[PDB]
């Protein structure tokens, strides 16, 4: 199953996975690809934030669907 | 030439002050922050489809009041917005993982500015030689490497 992830920077990341991986494990595969720490990631799909400890396809995420990465990076 | 960090106050507005400093040519002024906050809310309010509750984390109006506060931190949302506004590539180098996040990499702008992030605070980066250089060619990839070295030297220190 192949998905696309569009980041805040504009980059479109294509992630190789299966519809029974944890969201915290998606953040693990994302970190193996972009070096972004999972504790800075916020995954979102279909106007809904994805919660850790849950599988994809639980929210109708099919192959060739587009999910969203929002970096936190708050700093003052 | 050498890449250096310029220290801006950690008064909750460091992101705004750091951005202002590098787009404006090496101008340090923590007063730009309210109008920079006001711009942001202005942009976010004008498109509640793109800046929905999911993307933001709060509701679109709730977020606009939040970012207007003087004690609330800017993050990647503000960077992305500012990037589009200043028509610039804002590159953020992390001291914690020594990595670069290029905001606006997909637009093809003619300039890029560099910020340094340590998890709670932003500082701006500049070149020294003669006034400092803060804006660079988006084809200048030596500053990218120069910043990494800088960030990693920081990382060592911690």
């Amino acid at each position: 199953m192949q998905i696309f992830v569009k980041t805040l920077t504009g980059k479109t990341i294509t992630l190789e996975v299966e519809p029974s991986d944890t969201i915290e494990n998606v953040k693990a595969k994302i970190q193996d690809k972009e070096g972004i720490p999972p504790d800075q990631q916020r995954l979102i799909f279909a106007g809904k934030q994805l919660e850790d400890g849950r599988t994809l396809s639980d929210y109708n995420i099919q192959k060739e669907s587009t999910l969203h990465l929002v970096l936190r990076l708050r700093g003052g | 030439p050498v890449l250096t960090r310029t220290v801006v106050p950690a008064d909750n507005s460091a992101l705004f002050t750091s951005v202002y400093y590098v787009v404006e040519g090496g101008v340090l002024n923590p007063a730009c922050a309210p109008e920079m906050r006001r711009l942001i809310a202005q942009i976010v309010a004008s498109d509640p489809d793109f800046y929905s509750e999911a993307i933001l984390g709060k509701t679109n109006q709730e977020y606009c009041d939040w970012i207007k506060r003087d004690d609330t931190w800017g993050g990647a949302i503000e960077i992305s917005i500012l990037s589009k506004f200043y028509q610039c590539e804002i590159c953020v180098v992390d001291t914690q993982t020594v990595r670069i996040d290029r905001f606006g990499e997909d637009a093809g702008y003619t300039k890029r500015v560099l910020l340094i992030y340590d998890g709670i605070h932003y500082d701006p980066l500049q070149r020294n030689f003669t006034p400092p250089l803060t804006i660079f060619s988006s084809n200048d990839d030596i500053v990218l490497v120069q910043a990494l070295e800088l960030a990693d030297e920081a990382r060592r220190r911690r």
